[PDB]
């Protein structure tokens, strides 16, 4: 029911709930777009498709894949005026990071940064509370590859693998199955699954030139960004 | 039933200060009229009760040494319109070692008539007469709590607004003098009374260029009523 | 309670309404609602007009 | 209803109304267009004489920024004033800070990062605006962007701002990009602000070219209009 | 109010009637006519307006100066015994009409014929002070006005 | 930091917190004040006192300076705050001008404070309504009055509380010069007019004179019998 | 902002506050824990699940120290618990710097409800929707505190907030004596914990942190795994 | 943006409070404290209004605040406004003794508070406090003295006040049964004793369920007494042979 | 209507309401024609007497020795952009020592009725201007509106029925240019007169006349000096 202003501002219902953040959790599926994180024992895959409706529209400022850090890669789903505003903070918190401490932040420690500012937008009651969603990957020192979410209402866990967007439902519980039979993950068979649980979800079987990868390495700790070449290497190597 | 403060009407007009103008229907009237030989000016004191003293009861307020006011609406509004106006005479002298005019003294009053607002209140429910001699002869001049800073010859202002102003217009021509306004004004004043006549309902204060400073008691008023 | 069919020509034409005296048609019902009684004659009735708003 | 009128709270479908009146509020103006050549951009403006109205030159919508960056405003021209003044602003504390010319992929985002800011808070409310930035380098090349109300500032070649939007750009991918002088350029777009916005609801109108690149030196100005008059001659041909 | 039943027209008739028989405007001889009720607010607003009557008398709430008459006009037909205190009841409460000492004289009345006698007690008119007094005492704000 | 406007116009041309305001007045003891030409007198009614309580911080009767007296209406709370306020200015203006202030400074002091705290925003206005009695130099008995919404007069004789109407009614068939002649006269004037507002039985009448030389002093419930005594006895000399 | 800082949360004419009665709806439809004081260590056991098994259980803790010797959880929302965490950390600083001496757990719970209780009078926030079970052995006997939403503190043996506690409180009320040791708190809290848990309690599924006089000891999922045989 | 504020600030058509009537009528529920006096002594009664069995009651003064070496307060209302209250007053009890190196008098700590609870009606839109408490002392001027404070911000003088709804029927005891300069620290106590067994609704007045706190003047101490386990019990088993000794008469 | 409250409420039009309800608080002043010529910029405004003995209220007023505004809107919002309009002119004269051009101050009064027309709390400028100016290349006839939309223009007019004193400036737009004073103002003048109804006209009393140029300095005329202006004319036919 609606008591007061619960409808409106980010204030209690009587049944213990609140709807302005759970409205804020369907604003990202506005965008019409797909995410899958994908970890490995020793990458991490970030797999994410485009849509080009436009001949005259670039091929190069269209990528969600964003460079954080050097060694921290991102991709962002929901809309996207505010997604680019919440990785302006992340670039600007991780530099923070090695002028008061001397070290690079860990990939844990940039999610809180996030969520607790998220927390504050959706306690104050006289703003908006950015719905976007934020996938972290990065190799840690000692600890192997990680992979983060945090949401629009201010909470992070870490995961193996969870695809977000639109398709959340139909694409973890591909991932479930595909988990729990206890596979083997080196750098390929990471990659060939997360091209295969998005195409079949979306059911496309698509052309190089709509997704992109953005990998990370124990080996190369970078984040890279794939050429439109080398993911057609990826994809007729699972075209037997 | 509670819109903004500051909204202009679908018609074009303003919602609270059309309403500061109807406020002023239910004060005191008061007459001022402008003549060569100096500037009169007249209102009622409307007493409500005999244990009520009458002389704390004031309208006609001086403001440096030559200008006068008339006050009819809200009393303790036009208390700070008159504080403000006696300081901005003083701070005119001591910079300049001149008197302000009578027009620029309401110019500096009619700033703040409509500076109100959340940030940097309500506007004021007190329309005024400034009268006073300046370097130009004798002036007259009229405000309300619009700002519409205007000067007039000879305005009535009050409870009877229309109705003196008609009468006023009636008898009124250029070459009057000072004792003929002085009688013509509280023949208005008791044609739209309620009361009868006396030494205690009304108060008169004359300006001259002469007689500098506006100067009328009892014991004086009694001989114009009886004069007439 | 007005009849778009009654403003149909040939039942309802004219428009005609009352509306409220200005300052004397008051004055002018002050006067007759004062001679049937005994009154002073030294008294006036516009004052009381301006006293009535509506 | 009752989910409209600040800019801070969500439908319970979870988008803005607010963002979303402002849009269409820009889709009441007329038409400016913008296309790139090889090597420079060709803005083009329709502006509207009512039947005097004004002088020969007043309140034109092609502002200039910078020494090489320039504006197409569409819309609420008041509020194109504004932005204006802030790109203005913006692309000063780049030339005192850093010491050389702001690139256009930074002059984007830190409008656009203005303008999502005021689509936040209930206290002010989204621009009514749109508008385009055109600029030509030697090391960058000649770039061409795009502002909605809501930020989303990405690259195009091609792209129009008014009523005639998808009216207007069906004709545009129908010319070539790459092969094209931009001396070209000028009376092509000449005849597109000439096909589109027929005389019937405006009978006189006016055709403002401006027009940046490497015959102009870096160095952004207005065609020379009076001058040598080849735009509206050849849009005119188009008469069957 | 006009419904369709058989159950509103015996009314509105008869309210009708009466209207037209008081101004019949033919013959009448002074006949006076007062009306009583209690409230007003929901009554018929064409029976206030002027033409019909002309006398709206209006009667506000008394004091604690028009009880002590009350209380000696109640207290009159009653063997009242000369050990009986009446001023201190007037002084602690503050809020009784003339039903409520009518109430008060009954119960002083019942509780001397209950223990065999035949005056009142003034112990009876104390505890009939506070028995019959306490079921409307709700609702003052005391300890904040001056 | 709080800018919302509470005090605002009426469609009639009217206000709605100063008319509230003035209920709260009218819902408050009555508190009568008269003057002479050498001692003034002003008492309150309504003591309403449980009778086993304490009654020296109930004390509603208090002065500013060696001259000035008060008498409020309305809520209790609002009037601590105004009082303890006009006590600074009155104790500052001695700072600045060696003289006593006189009571026409302090009520213009009360008066400005109030209506300019209806004229700013977010404020609730004050629900008092003062009877400011004091004889300044040259041996000037006089009373004023406040108002909640700022205006300031000079009267004989006033009357506030629940059922002033009735007391001023009460007043206004009273102009009599001989009755400000005597003295006690007077203080029985006072507790005449007291007398039909409550029960009065003279316990309920709590009055403090000032013969303008020295400061208040309370009247004892023992003179407050004499005093009652002495009225009952000429009133029933009109047979 | 403006400077708005008008309070939303305000007196019902029945005399309540409607808001801080909704924000303890919210802790009830949370995570069900149990803490439980027996005479020489505080025991805090919560009761951890994930939605799928794609999560990681090593990333987000529930029991977590304060300064050395303070455990703390919560029962009510997730979110709102890692503000007042990180506000009950700085704030146990301030004690060290000027005191040098670590502070007592009576002394946080006076200073987290009173940050807690000033957030509910101000305006323009809601109250924080979660309930918190503070505890430390400070000077011999140990302690077990439990604030809410208004910012009221109690001082508990053995009590039971989240989802079902009612029947955790008859349970406790019947289990729990006088007086155990730890490792028969620990016994109990477990047979307490899956009351309303599903079938399978892994390390993963629970989660316990104890309170020596020794100090505050988060318990890995080894002795967890270890101690969850023939428990309860 | 405006239509959310909640106007606690604007007065009732009637012509009274709106907010403050709210509170004033809330603060009845839920609470019960007294304290008398006529001599040399004052006490307070508190009641545990929920007394669960698994509590430490560790504190040793629950619903007693001593806020001074010579003043102790007895609050009902908010459990956490109590503590905004009480944190307040403390502090202003001792910049008091810091400026002048003299204790505070009693009359002038209640009305410091009492102009606290006030401007935080009047101006702000703040909600207001449900607060009410009582006060005992000792000062150089009078002595023992009650006080009793509201949620407005009114305080009064009083010797046998209470706080609860249900202590209003108390109110009717303490008006037929109360002395004038004879208590002593026997009738006093044995008389809170009476009203707590009429006016609770627990039976036989059990002993974990009331609280007393009495002040003394020892020497120059102005002591404390804070009375716990036994001297509550032998109170009780007072009282009660003291009623069955009473109603042999029946 | 509950989106027509505020400036900050968009609209499910499109179209934001306060600024809608300010366009007609411009239409309730009296009316007044601003035009130029080669070397001169002539406005002529029409007063209004509130009473018979009341003098008219002043229309006209100087700002710089270059510079005149006209007025169509408020009082309050005239004085208040006119003390904002004098500090201006005069701190590029401190600075700088030139005179402002006409052009760029008027970007600055754009700029400056922006903000209260897009924060929450403030209303919009209600009033309207005729800023008539001269500079180096020439005079300046600019109009502006409570949108904050400036017009360079050769002739406008604004205020009340201010649309038959545009019908007047249209068919006679191509004689604004040889003319040098005498034929100049009294084409504006007709233009007022058109903006009367057909029993009362200029009589010397109601009217203001304002002259900048290349060797003349802003000069306001009234009651006085207007006489030398009003002769040669003809009656309205009719």
């Amino acid at each position: 029911s609606s008591a007061g202003f619960d409808r409106h501002i980010t204030i209690f219902s009587p049944e213990g709930r609140l709807y302005q953040v759970e409205y804020a959790f369907k604003a990202i599926n506005q965008g019409g777009l797909t995410s899958v994180a994908v970890r490995g024992k020793d990458c991490a895959v970030i797999v994410t498709q485009k849509k080009v409706p436009d001949k005259l529209l670039d091929s190069s400022t269209v990528t969600h894949l964003f460079k954080i850090t050097e060694n921290i890669g991102c991709v962002m789903t929901g809309m996207t005026a505010d997604s680019r505003s919440q990785v302006q903070r992340a670039r600007y918190e991780a530099a923070n990071w090695k002028y008061k401490y001397g070290y690079e932040i860990p990939v844990d420690m940039l999610c809180k940064r996030i969520a607790d500012i998220s927390q504050v937008y959706t306690q104050n009651a006289e703003m908006r509370p950015l719905g976007c969603c934020m996938i972290l990957i990065g190799i840690d020192e000692e600890q192997g590859p990680q992979v983060y979410k945090c949401d629009p209402a201010g909470y992070y866990c870490g995961f193996k693998a969870t695809a977000a967007g639109v398709k959340q439902t139909e694409s973890t519980s591909f991932l479930e199955k595909k988990v729990k039979k206890k596979f083997d993950w080196t750098f390929e068979q990471t990659v060939e699954t997360a091209i295969t649980c998005l195409s079949t979800v979306l059911s496309i079987d698509f052309k190089p030139s709509e997704i992109e990868v953005g990998v990370v390495t124990v080996e190369n700790p970078k984040f890279r960004i794939l050429t439109e070449a080398e993911i057609d290497a990826h994809l007729v190597a699972l075209a037997e | 039933y509670d819109r903004g403060v500051n909204t202009f009407s679908p018609e074009g007009r303003l919602f609270q200060v059309e309403y500061a103008i109807e406020a002023i229907k239910l004060g005191s009237t008061a007459i001022g009229i402008q003549t060569s030989e100096g500037v009169c000016l007249a209102v009622e004191k409307r007493i409500t009760s005999p244990l009520m003293e009458p002389s704390s009861i004031e309208k006609i307020v001086e403001i440096d040494a030559h200008i006068g006011c008339a006050m009819s609406g809200l009393i303790a509004d036009a208390k700070t319109l008159i504080d403000k106006a006696r300081v901005e005479t003083q701070n005119h002298w001591f910079t300049y070692n001149e008197t302000m005019t009578v027009e620029s003294v309401t110019q500096a009053v009619s700033n703040l008539a409509l500076q109100f607002g959340e940030e940097d209140s309500r506007p004021f429910g007190v329309a005024l007469l400034f009268g006073g001699v300046d370097e130009k002869g004798p002036q007259l001049f009229h405000m309300d709590p619009s700002g519409t800073f205007v000067q007039c010859d000879a305005r009535a202002i009050g409870s009877a607004s229309e109705g003196a102003q008609s009468s006023l217009q009636e008898v009124y021509h250029k070459s009057m003098t000072l004792k003929e306004a002085i009688k013509s004004s509280l023949i208005i004043l008791k044609q739209v009374m309620e009361e009868k006549l006396n030494a205690t309902n009304i108060e008169l204060a004359t300006v001259q260029p002469g007689q500098n400073f506006h100067m009328f008691t009892k014991e004086e008023l009694e001989e114009v009523i009886k004069d007439i | 309670t007005l009849d778009p069919a009654l403003m149909r020509p040939g039942r309802l034409d004219r428009k005609i309404e009352f509306s409220l005296p200005d300052l004397e048609g008051r004055t002018h019902i002050f006067k007759i609602h004062a001679r049937s009684m005994s009154v002073e004659r030294d008294i006036r009735f516009e004052l009381l007009a301006r006293l009535c708003p509506n | 209803t009752g989910y409209d009128l600040s800019a801070s709270t969500f439908s319970p479908d979870g988008r803005v109304f607010q963002v979303e009146y402002a849009m269409k509020a820009v889709e009441n103006s007329s038409t400016a267009i913008g296309i790139r050549c090889k090597d420079g951009v060709v803005f083009g403006v329709e502006k509207l004489v009512l039947s005097k109205l004004y002088e020969e030159g007043s309140n034109k919508r092609l502002f200039n920024v910078d020494r090489h960056v320039g504006m197409a405003v569409a819309g609420l021209l008041a509020d194109a004033r504004s932005l204006a003044d802030i790109a203005r602003e913006e692309a000063s504390n780049f030339r005192s800070n850093f010491g050389y010319n702001i690139p256009l992929k930074h002059l984007a985002d830190r409008v656009a990062m203005y303008v999502h800011a005021y689509t936040l808070y209930s206290a002010v409310r989204p621009f009514g605006c749109s508008f385009m930035l055109g600029s030509y380098s030697v090391n960058d090349g000649a770039q061409l962007y795009m502002i909605d109300p809501s930020g989303v500032s990405y690259g195009y070649w091609g792209c129009a701002i008014g009523k005639a939007r998808q009216a207007a750009k069906t004709e545009i991918e129908k010319l070539q990009m790459k092969e094209m002088t931009c001396r070209d350029i000028v009376k092509e777009v000449a005849k597109i602000i000439y096909i589109v916005h027929d005389e019937v609801k405006d009978k006189a109108f006016e055709l403002e070219l401006s027009w940046v690149g490497e015959l102009t030196n870096g160095r952004h100005e207005i065609v020379p209009k009076d001058i040598r008059e080849e735009a509206e001659k050849y849009a005119k041909e188009s008469l069957k | 109010y006009d419904s369709n039943s058989g159950g509103e027209r015996e009314i509105q008739r008869t309210m009708l009637e009466l209207l037209n028989q008081l101004d019949g405007f033919d013959s009448r001889g002074d006949v006076k006519v007062i009306m009583a009720t209690n409230r007003i607010e929901t009554l018929d607003p064409a029976l206030i307006r002027p033409g019909r009557i002309d006398r709206k008398i209006e009667f506000p709430l008394p004091d604690e100066k028009t009880k002590k008459r009350i209380f000696q006009i109640h207290t009159s037909r009653m063997t009242l015994a000369d050990d009986v205190t009446l001023d201190d009841l007037i002084m602690a409460k503050d809020d009784l009409s003339g039903a409520d000492i009518k109430a008060i004289c009954t119960e002083a009345g019942l509780m001397a014929l209950r223990e065999r006698r035949m005056k009142v007690t003034n112990e009876d008119f104390k505890k009939s002070k506070e028995n019959v007094l306490y079921k409307k005492q709700e609702g003052t704000p005391e300890g904040l006005y001056l | 930091s709080y800018d919302r406007a509470i005090t605002v116009f009426s469609p009639d041309g009217h206000l709605f917190q100063v008319e509230y305001a003035q209920e709260a007045v009218k819902k408050g003891s009555t508190a009568v004040g008269v003057r002479g030409r050498d001692i003034v007198v002003l008492g309150v009614e309504k003591k309403s006192v449980a009778k086993l309580q304490d009654e020296r911080t109930v004390r509603k009767i208090c002065a500013l300076d060696d001259n000035v007296c008060m008498a409020f209406a309305g809520l209790t709370a609002d009037a601590r705050i105004v009082i303890n306020r006009a006590r600074v200015e009155c104790q500052s203006h001695r700072l600045t001008v060696e003289d006593p202030v006189t009571v026409e400074y302090i009520t213009r002091y009360i008066a400005s404070l109030k209506q300019r705290y209806t004229q700013s925003n977010g404020r609730r206005p004050f629900g008092i309504s003062a009877l400011i009695v004091g004889f300044d130099f040259d041996g000037t008995p006089r009373l004023y009055q406040t108002d909640p919404s700022g205006t300031y007069h000079a009267w004989k004789a006033n009357a506030i509380g629940r059922g002033a109407k009735s007391v001023r009614e009460f007043l206004e068939k009273n102009y009599t010069d001989e009755a400000i002649e005597t003295d006690d006269l007077t203080i029985k004037l006072v507790i005449k007019a007291l007398l039909e507002v409550v029960q009065s039985g003279g316990k309920n009448i709590e009055l403090a004179v000032m013969r303008r030389d020295q400061s208040l002093k309370i009247l004892n419930p023992e003179e407050i019998e004499k005093y009652v005594a002495e009225i009952e006895k000429e009133k029933e000399e009109n047979e | 902002e403006r400077g708005y800082s008008f309070s939303l949360t305000t007196f019902s004419p029945s005399g309540k506050l409607v808001q801080i009665e909704y924000a303890l709806a919210a802790v009830a439809g949370g995570a069900p824990s149990v803490g439980i004081k027996a005479a020489n260590g505080v025991v805090l056991a919560t009761e951890k699940k994930q939605k799928s098994i794609l999560y990681d259980e090593r990333s987000v803790h529930k029991v977590e120290p304060i300064t050395k010797h303070i455990g703390l959880v919560y029962s009510g929302m997730g979110p709102d618990y890692r503000v007042l965490v990180h506000r009950a950390r700085k704030l146990a600083q301030q004690y060290y710097l000027v005191y040098q001496e670590p502070i007592p757990t009576a002394q946080l719970v006076q200073r987290v409800a009173s940050v807690m209780q000033e957030y509910t009078q101000s305006g323009g926030v809601r109250p924080f929707g979660v309930s918190l079970l503070i505890c430390g052995w400070n000077e011999g006997r140990p302690y077990l505190f439990q604030s809410d939403p208004s910012g009221a503190y109690f001082a508990w043996k053995a009590t039971a907030m989240g989802k079902n506690y009612v029947n955790g409180k008859t349970f406790l009320e019947k289990r729990y004596n006088e007086d155990l040791e730890l490792e028969d708190a620990i016994h109990t809290a477990i047979l307490t914990l899956k009351e309303s848990f599903e079938g399978q309690m892994t390390e993963d599924n629970i989660e316990v942190g104890i309170c020596n006089e020794a100090g505050f000891r988060r318990l890995t999922p080894t002795e967890v795994k270890d101690y969850l045989a023939a428990i309860a | 943006s405006r239509r959310y504020d909640s106007r606690t600030t604007i007065f009732s058509p009637e012509g009274r409070l709106y907010q403050v009537e709210y509170a004033m009528e809330a603060i009845g529920h839920a609470g019960t404290c007294l304290g008398i006096l006529a001599n040399d002594g004052v006490l307070l009664a508190a009641e545990r209004r929920n007394i669960h069995k698994l509590l430490d009651e560790v504190f040793f003064s629950e619903k007693i605040y001593k806020l001074n070496e010579d003043m102790a307060c007895s609050v009902a209302g908010i459990t956490s406004d109590a503590n905004v209250l009480t944190n307040e007053l403390r502090l202003i009890a001792q910049r008091y003794l810091l400026q002048y190196q003299e204790p505070i008098p009693c009359e002038q700590l209640v009305t410091a508070l009492c102009d606290i609870k006030q401007a935080y009606t009047q101006f702000g839109g703040k909600r207001p406090f449900g607060v009410s408490l009582l006060y005992i002392g000792w000062d150089k001027h009078y002595g023992f003295q009650l006080y009793q404070s509201d949620p407005s911000g009114n305080y009064g003088g009083w010797k046998a006040t209470c706080i609860g709804n249900n202590s209003a029927a108390a109110v009717s005891m303490l008006k037929q049964d109360y002395k004038e300069g004879e208590m002593t620290l026997k009738s006093a106590l044995a008389l809170a004793i009476k009203v707590l067994n009429k006016t609770m609704d627990v039976s036989k007045l059990s002993a974990e369920k009331v609280e007393i706190a009495t002040l003394t003047r020892e020497n120059g101490k102005t002591v404390i007494r804070v009375l716990k386990q036994k001297e509550v019990e032998q109170l009780i088993k007072k009282h009660e042979e003291e009623e069955a000794k009473a109603e042999r008469e029946k | 209507n509950q989106y027509d409250n505020d400036v900050t409420v968009w609209s499910p039009q499109g179209r934001i309401h306060q600024i809608e309800y300010a366009m007609e608080a411009v239409k309730q002043g009296s009316a007044t024609v601003g035009l130029k010529s080669k070397t001169h910029a002539v406005l002529v405004a029409l007063k209004r007497a509130q009473s018979e003995l009341a003098a008219h209220q002043k229309k006209i007023l100087h700002v710089d020795n270059h510079i005149g505004i006209s007025i169509a809107g408020l009082t309050a919002d005239a004085r208040l952009l006119c003390n904002f309009m004098r500090q201006e002119c005069l701190d590029s004269r401190f600075v700088f020592d030139r005179p402002l051009p006409v052009s760029r101050l008027v970007s600055l009064i754009g700029s400056k009725t922006q903000i209260p027309t897009q924060r929450y709390g403030r209303r919009p400028y209600g009033v309207g201007l005729l800023i008539a100016g001269y500079d180096d290349m020439g005079p300046h006839i600019f109009q502006t509106c409570p949108s904050a939309n400036y017009f360079d223009c050769r002739a406008m007019s604004i205020g009340a029925r201010s649309q038959s004193a545009r019908t007047y400036l249209e068919r006679h737009m191509s004689e604004f240019m040889e003319c040098n004073l005498n034929e100049l103002v009294k084409h504006g003048l007709r233009a007022l007169r058109e903006t009367l109804p057909a029993e009362q006209d200029l009589t010397t009393k109601n009217v203001s006349i304002g002259i900048v140029g290349k060797d003349l300095e802003f000069t306001i005329y009234d009651d006085d000096d207007v006489s030398p202006f009003l002769e040669g004319l003809e009656e309205r036919p009719q």
